[PDB]
DNA sequence: GGGGGGGGGGGGGGGGGGGGGTTTGGGGGGGGGG
DNA sequence: CCCCCCCCCCACCCCCCCCCCCCCCCCCCCCCC
């Protein structure tokens, strides 16, 4: 049996991306801009692709956006085969990894631009298989490492292969031998070589500090990154997160090979558990992270930057006096202290750091102290460079220690 | 000649019972309750003859919210249902099976009557939940007993903390490895009802079916540990507790601290010897299953806020009974107001210091500061640390200081803190945050507490001879971050010690002032008016603040002028700051920084 | 697994009949129906459940029979030697004889009374040719003996050093502090198994700190028809009685130079519970017991305690004398100069 | 986008239907219901929503069974109409669509007749011969065509 | 032309075998004494 | 005010389960009435 409704949602999905148009600010030559996306992943040989949700969402009265938010899960592997279809169609080079086989590429469907963010205590577990998108302050972020995403076996006693073993929370062997020659049931070794992984990394999210309701102990979530998104998140950062709000069984109870049954409830009376009865945890399903809280060549930096801003680039270098503007542009919430606002300047551009012939390193940092009236805007010098300077830190003398400055 | 549906054990008919709750959940006036219990000689008409739970389920369809609270002893009232209610606390769950589907019944019954364009599909989607409450005495914790085991009970507790929402299967999802046809099943009493062989007979293959965990359907579910309140206990033992499940948006209805009753039925489970087994110990796990839980307009705000004696009236009422000071209580009154924000830094607080004689009666004043607010803290400054003040170490936690974010905190023994705690509370002056950084723990918490310090002079006594700098011994630049600094002072005069004597004694006699009023007019002020500055207020700013300059001033004082005349524009609900606002914010300063 | 077997100088059939002999005979005749029955009377009232049996009375009885010139066997010797058995001995005495209810109860509000008639009648279908229960479940009340006086084992405080192997199966009395107690729990007596498939309800009694719960219905109305229905507990149905655990300990004073004070559990069972709080100093008369832990773990089963520890007319005595104010603060510590 | 909604309200109306078969509250609120039937005797049934619907605690005493009746089972030729599962359905693309049957349109308008009569005027020989594979794959060329283009023709006037 | 009896397949039950089930040191934070 | 202390935190039997074997039931086919 197939999934009619499955299919309804690939086709429509599959023509969405094949031809949503829209231009700006020029005539109407539309881009068709996930065509066009399809290109820049074959140009860059990459493997995932990028949907704005709203895109979706004025799309055909927005139905196919209502479905994909809130039965996620369900509809996911059909919207994979209707990417597959697509890229088939503007560019079968990147079916494969692409004489020595290169294997099937996979596929990450990155949404972002949700309409709402909840918090980590919006879970509810009616949102399970839907597509959320959700904050909090990442805590630890686990060693990268392989999932097996789906399996290939070959059997003990003769060696047929079995092979795209989906694979559930369990590492999961085959029940049959294909060959009808063979007796066997469940005597297994994995053929690494054939088998597809996926790079993975848990990562635990915690209750943003604003938002806790009074200052108390936040709720924490399990977070889960697959491909192209791992390792892009770091400890104490705040991020957005999308993608699906799922249950994890205890793999444990569940059985596993080589493992024990770990020894409120949970549900019983499923074969696979037989007497013991089964708990889950809630985690969320990220396929995309993005944080809300150098160059050292001139064309290396520049290739980034767009016309306009070029321009920007430009006046600025024509304007010979600009080393004026630049001073009185330091610190606009205070008033005067000309020559601190300077001396901040030249602190964010440095010297340059050097290495002599002995190896000797001599400093390129600039230190700055600035002494004054506790009444004084001194405060507001440093909250400024802490909200404007990339890559910077507020600390108070007191309330710190050596350890909390250097390491600890 | 008929089948009977009988709720088991009882001898109850489940259809008897459902018309006897229909005809009452229709129906019902709520001047029958007015009949039941005591106040009966304030039976009122147009509030007692409106059909009550027809009134609660119209605007619950308005709102297409799933609970109707239902006070249990309005089951006593209707003469039709007063059986029903010992059925209910008797057999509590299959009665509310038979309430939930009849408030979804009438649902249905009110749209079809009234024929009304409202979606029966909704109604038809939604759940409906009856929340029974008020079941009857609130019995201890400590006397629960075997025969409850079944029953609906209530309990008055603590919350000591609660879990993470925890999932529920409510359905399972099978699909076929051979044909992947897909059927669901209820959980039915925690087991898991498995189909063996696949469904479509086409197919029909053994233990093909498999359960597909992110296609299941899922309630919610919390566990929470409710103690025996120290209140209650013979003192010479220990507090009792008892784990509580609460469920759907029920889940986080309280939180640690909280004072609460929970209404729900009390239940018992066995638990395993050993997980990979059936056996199970002898004496069962116990816990309450929770139905209801509770803790421990502008028209009016509109009248008083033309009244032309306001600012005193205000000021009276934050402490009647305390003499009156009325400078000290209109600088409190403008600190409960604040003044306004600005997100480009600043803050719209406003900080309070109470200097004079530790022998007066500001500490008092504190108190009922600290009764009025919202959402502050009390402690006091003597061998007050720096972290414990503010935060401490695993795991960071908060201290006072960053608990009283968004209120008072008042701080009593002030002057006799040290420096270091001082520097830290620099920062919350200067920017409302504290910019930590210790072994593994780096963070800008931020704690926007508007300080109510009470403070002395070094010694016994207040020299009168000296500036108030000279006498409290704490620097200039940190009474400098306070808004408004005061002396209140015991020396001896018969006239003020009479009136004050009298005042005092005054109370005795007697059997805006309630504080209850005065809160509500605070909170309402601070939800509608957000003064902004007038050209009127600007020049006199910037003049006083270049006069108090050349008198040796600061900007602070400016600053604290600007907090300050919003925090007067806050009166009247007058929403837009003017010279006046300035005036006395200018004037009440030059009061303080006198010095 | 074949077992030996010897004979003993006891039968219980005898002492059955003696027991009940007792029960229908006895009243404290010294004090001038039976003491026992009219307790039953009580009982059937639903106006008590804490039967209390004294071995004084049993005593009484002995030597009101050996006086009429019969022997009685020792009853006391035989409670205070096995205890436990005489619990169900008594207890079967009792529901054999318990007369019929004089005041009114609303005997259907009992599910248990529902249940078993509902029984009853699905059996009386049945037995046209077309135990009901075990007793622990319909049996309300809860059985206590309690100890001999001055006037023998059983009499004696024993300090817990001093409870020996010996005495496993007898009635002792204890005495100590209590360092902890239980927050009460409940405890399954007999569970309660409804049946999906056919409604006829089945029944386990648990005897053990552990059991496995029923599958299968094993009712006839099932297992004639082979049909293999399932079982689900109702805790509605099922007979708990409530349960607490306390440690006693021996007092610090009787500790010998140089040993740590030992420490005894206590379990009481029914209406007996929290009648003890830590901190308490008490004697307790109990079984003294094995359970499984050949070491055995033990405890004690309490039978009975014995805690070591109008006004307003009263206060005239006091008002009526005069200068009280004056005279109350110079009785504050009068030894205080 | 239009139809995929009109498929999606028809299985909504399969979710408020199971939604109608599913309890309030939580698995483990369950009290009892109890049928006592016409005569005096009583099952027993945990269903909330049966409680109060004796329909559905008549269903569910059924579905409860262990017992079911065992059921008896029931190759050179390919997977076809003639085997598959009734629903079954290639989703073309537009373009391969038209091409198809544009395709099986020309073929019709020339091919049809002339193969027909060649191959059937080979199949009036040779019958006893005739494998089980190319007699399946000659009727089901008969009937695919056929059919094919009667629904053309009532399509289609021109056809 | 329908029903009984013989023969073969498929499923379920029952038995048997097997495996699982606190001290010591170090760093950092926090508080007290010279 | 500074340094040292000290406190915290952390690293053999019985049950469930699975595999194997044997019997019984149910369907299909052939013969008899
Ligand atoms: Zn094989
Ligand atoms: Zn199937
Ligand atoms: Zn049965």
């Amino acid at each position: 049996v197939d999934d009619v409704t499955g299919e309804k949602v690939r086709e429509a999905f599959e023509q969405f991306l094949e031809d949503f148009s829209v231009q700006s600010t020029d005539t109407g030559e539309v881009e068709k801009v996930y065509r066009a996306q399809i290109e820049f992943m074959k140009i860059y040989d990459l493997n995932t692709i990028y949907i704005d949700y709203q895109h979706l969402s004025m799309r055909e009265n927005g139905a196919l956006a209502m479905a994909i938010s809130e039965q996620y899960y369900r509809f996911l592997p059909f919207l994979q085969k209707g990417l597959r279809r697509v890229v088939r169609k503007y560019a079968p080079e990147l079916l494969n990894t692409s004489s020595p086989e290169q294997t099937e590429r996979v596929f990450q469907i990155s949404f972002f631009n949700l309409p709402t963010v909840h918090r980590i205590r919006d879970i509810r577990s009616e949102k399970i298989g839907s597509l959320l998108s959700i904050s909090g302050t990442v805590t630890r972020t686990s060693e990268v490492r392989p999932e097996l995403y789906k399996a290939s076996f070959t059997c003990d006693m003769c060696r047929a292969i079995v092979d795209n073993v989906e694979q559930s929370f369990k590492y999961t062997e085959p029940t049959f031998c294909p060959n009808p020659s063979c007796e066997n049931r469940a005597f297994w070794t994995l053929n690494v070589t054939r088998s597809r992984f996926l790079d993975w990394q848990k990562v635990r999210i915690q209750e943003n500090a604003n938002e806790i309701p009074t200052g108390s102990m936040p709720r924490t979530l399990d977070v889960i990154l697959r491909g192209d998104s791992v390792e892009r998140a770091k400890p104490g950062d705040r991020c957005k997160f999308t993608g699906v709000e799922i249950v994890v069984p205890d793999v444990t109870q569940l059985g596993l090979p080589g493992v024990k049954p770990s020894s409120n409830s949970g549900v019983t009376g499923l074969r696979s558990l037989g007497v013991r009865d089964l708990t889950y945890k809630i985690s969320f399903l990220a396929c995309h992270v993005i944080s809300i809280g150098n160059e050292r060549d001139q064309e290396v930096f520049l290739n980034s930057l767009s016309s306009d801003e070029i321009n920007e680039l430009k006046e600025m270098v024509k304007d010979e006096h600009i080393y004026d503007k630049l001073v009185r542009s330091i610190a606009p919430a205070v008033f005067g202290h000309e020559a601190v606002k300077k001396g901040i300047l030249l602190q964010m551009l440095g010297g340059v750091h050097k290495s002599t012939v002995e190896g000797i390193k001599l400093r390129g940092d600039i230190n700055i102290c600035v002494v004054g009236d506790p009444s004084t805007s001194k405060s507001q010098f440093l909250k400024y460079v802490v909200g404007f300077a990339p890559r910077s830190v507020y600390t108070s003398g007191k309330a710190s220690s050596a350890a909390g400055l250097t390491a600890a | 000649s008929e089948p009977l549906r009988i709720i088991w054990g009882t001898n109850v008919s489940i259809q008897e019972c459902t018309t006897n709750f229909r005809n009452f959940l229709m129906s019902f006036k709520y001047k029958f309750r007015k009949i039941l219990d005591e106040r009966e000689e304030f039976i009122n008409n147009t509030t007692d003859e409106e059909l009550y739970y027809i009134k609660q389920l119209n605007e619950m369809r308005e709102l297409g919210t799933s609970n109707l609270n239902l006070d249990a002893r309005n089951l006593l009232a209707y003469k039709q249902t007063e059986d029903l209610y010992h059925q209910l606390l008797n057999y509590p769950q299959e009665v509310i099976s038979i309430m939930d589907q009849t408030i979804k019944d009438c649902m249905v019954s009110l749209i079809v009557d009234n024929n009304l364009d409202y979606d029966l599909d909704e109604i038809e989607t939604k759940f409906y939940k009856v929340r029974p409450y008020n079941v009857g005495s609130c019995k201890g914790m400590r006397e629960l007993n075997p025969n409850d085991i079944d029953k609906l009970i209530n309990l008055k507790g603590l919350v000591l903390r609660s879990t993470p929402v925890i999932p529920d299967m409510k359905v399972a999802f099978f699909k076929c490895n051979v044909c992947d046809h897909t059927m669901a099943v209820e959980i039915d009493r925690g087991v898991i009802q498995e189909p063996a062989r696949c469904e479509r007979i086409d197919c029909n293959e053994p233990n093909s079916m498999s359960l597909i965990h992110n296609r299941c359907s899922f309630a919610d579910k919390q566990v929470i540990k409710l103690q025996e309140t120290p209140d209650f206990v013979p003192d010479g033992q220990t507090p009792h507790s008892i784990s509580l499940c609460v469920y759907d948006e029920l889940v986080d209805s309280c939180r640690a601290g909280d004072r609460i009753e929970v209404t729900g039925t009390f239940r018992s489970i066995p638990i395993r010897a050993n997980s990979r087994q059936r056996v199970l110990k002898s004496l069962y796990k116990t816990y309450v299953d929770v139905v209801h839980v509770k803790k421990v307009d502008l028209a009016k705000i509109r009248e008083v806020a033309a009244r032309e004696d306001l600012y005193s009236l205000l000021a009276r009422s934050i402490a009647p009974s305390i003499y009156e000071l009325e400078d000290v209580k209109k600088g409190i009154l403008l600190q409960l107001f604040g003044g306004t924000n600005k997100t480009f830094r600043y803050r719209g607080d406003i900080n309070i210091l109470l200097c004079g004689d530790p022998s007066t009666s500001k500490s008092q004043i504190l108190q009922y500061v600290h009764k009025i607010t919202p959402r502050g803290v009390y402690t006091s400054g003597k061998g007050s640390s720096a972290v414990g003040l503010t935060a401490y170490i695993l795991v960071l936690e908060s201290g006072a200081l960053v608990l009283s974010d968004g209120g008072v905190c008042c701080i009593d023994e002030f002057d006799k803190m040290s420096d270091s705690t001082r520097s830290v509370l620099h920062e919350v002056m200067e920017q409302q945050t504290i910019s930590i950084a210790k072994a593994g723990i780096i963070t800008t918490l931020n704690a926007r507490s508007s300080i109510l310090a009470s403070a002395n002079p070094i010694g016994s006594r207040y020299n009168p001879n000296l500036p108030v700098t000279e006498n409290i011994d704490l620097p200039p630049p940190l009474l400098s971050r306070f808004d408004l600094v005061y002396l209140v002072l015991d020396k001896v005069d018969e006239k003020n010690d009479r009136e004050l004597a009298k005042h005092l004694t005054n109370l005795y006699l007697e059997d805006v002032l309630p504080v209850e009023f005065l809160t509500m007019y605070i909170s309402y002020a601070k939800e509608h008016i957000h003064p902004i500055i007038t050209e009127a207020a600007k020049t006199e700013l910037v003049r006083a603040y270049v006069g108090m300059r050349k008198m040796t001033a600061t900007t602070r004082q400016l600053e604290s002028m600007i907090r300050l005349a919003e925090a007067h524009a806050k009166m009247k609900l007058k929403n837009v700051v003017e010279l006046e606002d300035v005036q006395e914010a200018v004037r009440l300063i030059r009061s303080a920084i006198k010095d | 697994a074949a077992l030996p077997s010897i004979q003993l100088p006891v039968d219980y059939n005898n002492l059955f009949n003696e027991i009940t002999d007792f029960l229908v005979t006895f009243k404290q005749d010294t004090l001038s129906g039976p003491k026992y029955m009219a307790m039953l009377q009580k009982v059937a009232n639903r106006e008590l459940n804490s039967v209390i049996i004294d071995l004084d009375d049993i005593l009484q009885y002995q030597n009101e029979k050996f006086l009429q010139g019969t022997q009685a066997d020792d009853l006391v010797s035989a409670i205070q030697q096995n205890a436990n058995h005489f619990t169900e001995l008594f207890c079967r005495a009792i529901d054999n004889n318990m007369p019929l209810p004089t005041k009114e109860i609303d005997y259907k509000d009992d599910v248990l009374d529902v249940i078993l008639n509902q029984r009853r009648l699905r059996n009386e279908r049945m037995l046209s040719d077309r135990e009901l229960f075990p007793p622990n479940l319909t049996r309300r009340y809860f059985l206590y003996f309690k100890p001999l006086s001055q006037n023998a084992i059983s009499s004696k405080p024993l300090s817990v050093r001093q409870i020996k192997g010996d005495f496993l199966g007898q009635l002792i009395t204890v005495r100590g502090i209590i360092t902890r107690v239980s927050d009460v729990k409940p405890a399954v007596e007999v569970i309660a198994y409804t049946c999906d498939q056919c409604g006829y309800e089945v029944f386990q009694e648990v005897n053990s700190r552990t059991f496995t719960p029923l599958s299968e219905c094993t009712s006839e109305e099932c297992s004639q028809n082979q049909t293999k229905g399932q079982l689900f507990m109702s805790t509605r149905a099922s007979k708990f009685s409530a349960f607490q655990e306390c440690k006693i300990q021996e007092l610090s004073q009787q500790v010998p130079v140089g040993h740590i004070p030992r420490s005894l559990n206590i379990h009481v069972n029914g209406t007996l519970v929290r009648s003890l709080s830590p901190g308490d100093i008490v004697d307790v008369t109990g079984i003294f017991l094995p359970a499984p832990y050949l070491l055995t773990e033990t405890y004690l089963e309490a039978q009975f305690v014995r805690q070591h520890k109008d006004v307003e007319e009263r206060v005239m005595e006091l008002i009526t004398s005069g200068d009280v104010y004056n005279r109350l603060a110079k009785s504050i510590a009068p030894e205080i100069y | 986008g239009f139809e995929l909604s009109k498929l999606l309200q028809k299985e909504h109306q399969m979710r408020k239907n199971v939604i109608k078969h599913t309890s309030a509250r939580h698995s483990r609120f369950g009290g009892l219901l109890s049928i006592q039937t016409p005569d005096k005797t009583r099952l027993t049934v945990s269903g909330s929503q049966a409680l109060v619907d004796e329909k559905i605690a008549l269903q569910k005493l059924d579905d409860s069974k262990k017992w079911n009746k065992r059921i008896i089972k029931k190759e050179g030729l390919p997977n076809s109409l003639l085997n598959s599962q009734t629903g079954k359905a290639i989703f073309f693309t537009e373009s391969n669509g038209k091409h198809f049957k544009e395709f099986i349109n020309n073929f019709i308008d020339s091919g049809f007749n002339i193969l027909l009569h060649s191959v059937t005027n080979y199949f009036t020989t040779e019958q006893d011969r005739m494998v089980t594979l190319e007699q399946v794959e000659y009727l089901l060329f008969f009937a695919w065509f056929v059919k094919y283009q009667l629904l053309r023709s009532k399509i289609d006037n021109s056809a």
